[PDB]
RNA sequence: GGCCCCCGGCGCGCCGGGCCCGGGUCUUCCCGGAGUCGGGUUGCUUGGGAAUGCAGCCCAAAGCGGGUGGUAAACUCCAUC
RNA sequence: CGCGACCUCAGAUCAGACGUGGCGACCCGCUGAAUUUAAGCAUAUUAGUCAGCGGAGGAGAAGAAACUAACCAGGAUUCCCUCAGUAACGGCGAGUGAACAGGGAAGAGCCCAGCGCCGAAUCCCCGCCCCGCGGCGGGGCGCGGGACAUGUGGCGUACGGAA
């Protein structure tokens, strides 16, 4: 029974929950346990990045996230076409390639062309043999490098752009921003029956002369 | 802490606080919010007043990102810039005015609170209110609309 | 006079060159070949018409064909196959009486 | 190829030809017993895109599977409970009947492995299926690598766990929006994942 | 820290086999899983609401089609598999 | 009234293989209550929960979009944090109740049928030799059997592919 003011609340402990209390005793354990794995694959992939693959920059979805950009899943196609690596070979020097991105905008596709070119400048072929064919980078940078790459690799940075002060020309000043606001709000809320009363306007003229 | 609480105190004492007319029985009330409509409704509607009804319209699959838009005031829209631009500016003598891209700082919406600081601005965001933009040209600036 | 761009309003959202890929390959996907066709209809005049598909022609041929249409509908499901059956089903009936007439 | 000539015919099965051809099958079928192994595989076509191959130790039982829904096994009526529960007559099981067919030609053949089936036709009384089985340890199956994968001891019984395509089917699980019930491995597990209270160290 | 056993795992040599295994550029061809989808339905199920998912029964497809695009339907553009 | 092909079917203590029961903490598929809550109770709730049956593995299941979204767009599955006790359901009462985005753990992608080309170019079992043999394999040689054109193998599968 309630007394006297307090959230009248609902609690969802009325199926038999203590079967299923989930304790986390483990965590130490646990993030211990993958702390060695992890050091134990990097040990095995000696040279190569630690990381993993080098991945793509991408922008969030969503009105929200929107302006952020993050690590994606794979390079697509065309960006790997455009910086000229054959696909199936990529995944052979450590480059990510998922292949559902489509790709929109050209902003988005030369930046990705940009970091694989880059990649492969600072990136360092050992060759099969000992031996050394081609494509297989100088024994120079290999000496002085056999080393591994820690953290992610190329890590991406959401960056801004620095706008100088302007002087603000009579015309932005002149501008009325909140009004224009609701008239582009009205012109989309209207845009569709206007559409139908013009067509209907149209037939009304050509009803005319028959 | 057990030691501290009131149990300990109790010890000796029959009823152990509870009373010996009334006693601690299981659920006198009813278990939990029952009775909002009958024989707990005083409280319901002296403490929850609407909580019995339906009101307005369903929406099926809401996503709450289509609506984000956090504001930020005039209030505090220098706060978002180094005070080295509202310094360097107030002097400079070019008439200059620095830019505020608020959503680069996490605000998509400008309202309108608040006193501004005579010393001109070109604030770029999302949306803006009424006032906000009436203020702001007030203060001899130029407000900026971006996708 | 000042074209800001909005987020919100018609010609809205950031604006941003498209560039204007191959479309992919998944998206010809029942796209209707030559020698598919060929084997469709070669079926056609050996397994021949179904009954429902017969019984539409008759009430095509009386030239009802609201009838014929309310017919598929409940027959197939939806409106949309049953409009796109009963044009199959007056093309074929078409090509007949251009072969009768001759 | 004569194949997609095959798959075109069997799909006008209102057709003249092909419903003159079910009814002597499904009349043939009918006067033999429940299950009974299929010398060839009378859908050759089908079998191909379920993955089936014409070499040994691929094989197809023919199993014969009671059509309608499922009564509730109490006696007289008497489901003693709230009257929610009080239904016996129009309920309906969860597996489909090419699921219990498979299951059924699972059971009586436990070396081999059920692979997939596929449908030759249906009475008012029956549905009539075709099992593709497997041996697993026929080296002809063992050595080509390409069907090595269903030795493994993983794929012992895919049919009685809700695994081969047909039984898939009743478990719910597809990706987006029409789903989320099956959002973890499978429908139990989600619930599992949901109903738990993760007690933190710290809180 | 030592010695002794054994076993693993990886490094080099020899032999036996297999193995003549690329990429871009322009042309000519090639292309998709049916009693399934979909509909109606009844019963269970779901937060899923004029049906989230699974079922039985009846109907029962197409190929610039098909599916999705969280309010039933028709017209219409788009998007997305 | 024979002999011979094949088809569909039998029988063998035929040659050689496999399956059967157990365990069940975790896992997959079915099945499925009622105490209980609602201060009564029938829908609801308890709960797709206990009991019941089935089948596994060292994990299982899931998984390479008939996906999300509606953005300047993301990009298999699983797991955690969050979303969120939210959108929604509900004698709109009791009560119940997800998903996307975002940040992480991890990270890996592939193969058929078909359509086509290639003298079936493929597979299994016999038998003789050389090695190897306590996870029955390699190489060679047999007019030695069989499977297979009612389609085996190489190329190839939507991220396009072939010539
Ligand atoms: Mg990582
Ligand atoms: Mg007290
Ligand atoms: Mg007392
Ligand atoms: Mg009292
Ligand atoms: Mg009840
Ligand atoms: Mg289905
Ligand atoms: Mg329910
Ligand atoms: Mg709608
Ligand atoms: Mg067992
Ligand atoms: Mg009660
Ligand atoms: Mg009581
Ligand atoms: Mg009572
Ligand atoms: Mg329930
Ligand atoms: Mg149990
Ligand atoms: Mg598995
Ligand atoms: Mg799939
Ligand atoms: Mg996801
Ligand atoms: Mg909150
Ligand atoms: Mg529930
Ligand atoms: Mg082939």
């Amino acid at each position: 029974a309630p007394s006297r003011n307090g959230m009248i609340l609902k609690p969802h402990f009325h199926k038999d929950w203590q079967r299923r209390v989930a304790t986390w005793f483990n965590q130490p354990a646990r993030k211990i346990r993958r702390r060695k794995a992890r050091q134990a694959r990097a040990r095995r992939i000696a040279p190569r990045p630690a990381s993993g693959p080098l991945r793509p920059i991408v922008r969030c979805p969503t009105v929200r996230y929107h302006t952020k950009v993050r690590a994606g899943r794979g390079f697509s196609l065309e960006e790997l076409r455009v910086a000229g690596i054959h696909k199936k070979v990529a995944r052979t020097i450590g480059i990510s390639v998922d292949p559902r991105r489509r790709n929109k905008s050209t902003e988005s596709l030369q930046a990705n062309v940009q970091r694989l070119k880059e990649y492969r400048s600072k990136l360092v072929l050992f060759p099969r043999k000992p031996s050394a064919p081609k494509k297989g980078d100088s024994s120079a940078e290999e000496l002085k490098l056999a080393t591994q790459l820690t953290g992610p690799v190329m890590p991406i940075r959401n960056v801004f752009k620095k706008e100088k002060a302007r002087v603000i020309t009579e015309e932005e000043k002149n501008f009325k921003a909140f009004a224009s606001l609701r008239m582009a709000r009205a012109n989309a809320r209207l845009f569709g029956i206007r559409a139908k009363r013009a067509k209907e306007a149209a037939e009304q003229d050509v009803e005319k002369k028959k | 802490p057990s030691r501290l609480r009131k149990t300990r105190k109790l010890r000796g004492h029959v009823s152990h606080g509870h009373g010996r007319i009334g006693k601690h029985r299981k659920h006198p009330g009813g278990r939990g919010n029952a009775g909002g409509m009958h024989h707990h409704r005083i409280n319901f509607d002296k403490y929850h007043p609407g909580y019995f009804g339906k009101v307005g319209m369903r929406h099926y699959h809401l996503k709450r990102n289509q609506s984000f838009c956090p504001t930020v005031n005039l209030d505090k829209l220098w706060t978002l810039v180094s005070e080295q631009t509202r310094v360097n500016a107030a002097k400079n003598k070019t008439g200059a005015a620095p830019i505020i891209d608020v959503v680069r700082s996490g605000y998509y919406k400008v309202l309108g609170k608040g006193k501004l600081p005579k010393q001109p601005v070109i604030v770029k965001a999302k949306f803006f209110s009424r006032r906000a933009e009436e203020k702001i040209k007030g203060v001899g600036g130029a407000c900026v609309l971006v996708a | 006079a000042l074209r800001y761009p909005m987020a919100v309003g018609l010609n809205k959202g950031h604006k941003v060159t498209k560039n204007v890929s191959k479309p992919r390959h998944s998206r010809r996907r029942g796209r209707l070949t030559k020698h598919t066709k060929f084997v469709r209809d070669m079926i056609r005049e050996v397994c021949g018409f179904a009954p429902y598909e017969r019984r539409a022609m008759e009430l095509l041929k009386v030239s009802k064909d609201k009838r014929a249409l309310k017919f598929i509908k409940k027959r197939v499901g939806t409106h949309i196959r049953a409009k796109r059956k009963r044009e199959e089903l007056s093309s074929v009936l078409a090509a007949m009486r251009k072969a009768a007439a001759k | 190829g004569a194949y997609k000539y095959i798959q075109e015919l069997w799909r006008k099965k209102q057709s003249d030809v092909m419903r003159f051809l079910l009814r002597v099958r499904c009349w043939q079928y009918r006067q033999l017993s429940a299950l009974h192994r299929a010398p060839r595989p009378t859908r050759p076509d089908k079998a191909r895109r379920l993955g089936y191959k014409a070499k040994q130790g691929y094989v197809i039982y023919r199993i014969r599977v009671r059509r309608g829904g499922r009564k509730r096994p109490v006696p007289k009526g008497a489901t003693y409970g709230k009257p929610v529960h009080h239904g016996v007559n129009q309920l309906k099981f969860a597996r489909s009947l090419q699921s219990v067919a498979e299951e059924r030609a699972g059971r009586h053949c436990g070396a081999l492995r059920v692979l997939n089936s596929y449908w030759v036709g249906e009475d008012s009384t029956y549905k009539f299926f075709e099992v593709i089985l497997i041996d697993p340890f026929h080296k002809a199956i063992r050595r080509n690598p390409d069907t090595q994968w269903i030795t493994k001891p993983v794929h012992k019984h895919r049919e009685m766990r809700g695994l081969t395509s047909a039984g898939r089917k009743s478990r719910g699980l597809g990706k987006g929006h029409k789903f989320h019930h099956t959002i973890g491995g499978s429908r139990r597990a989600a619930w599992r994942r949901r109903n738990t209270l993760q007690l933190h160290r710290y809180r």
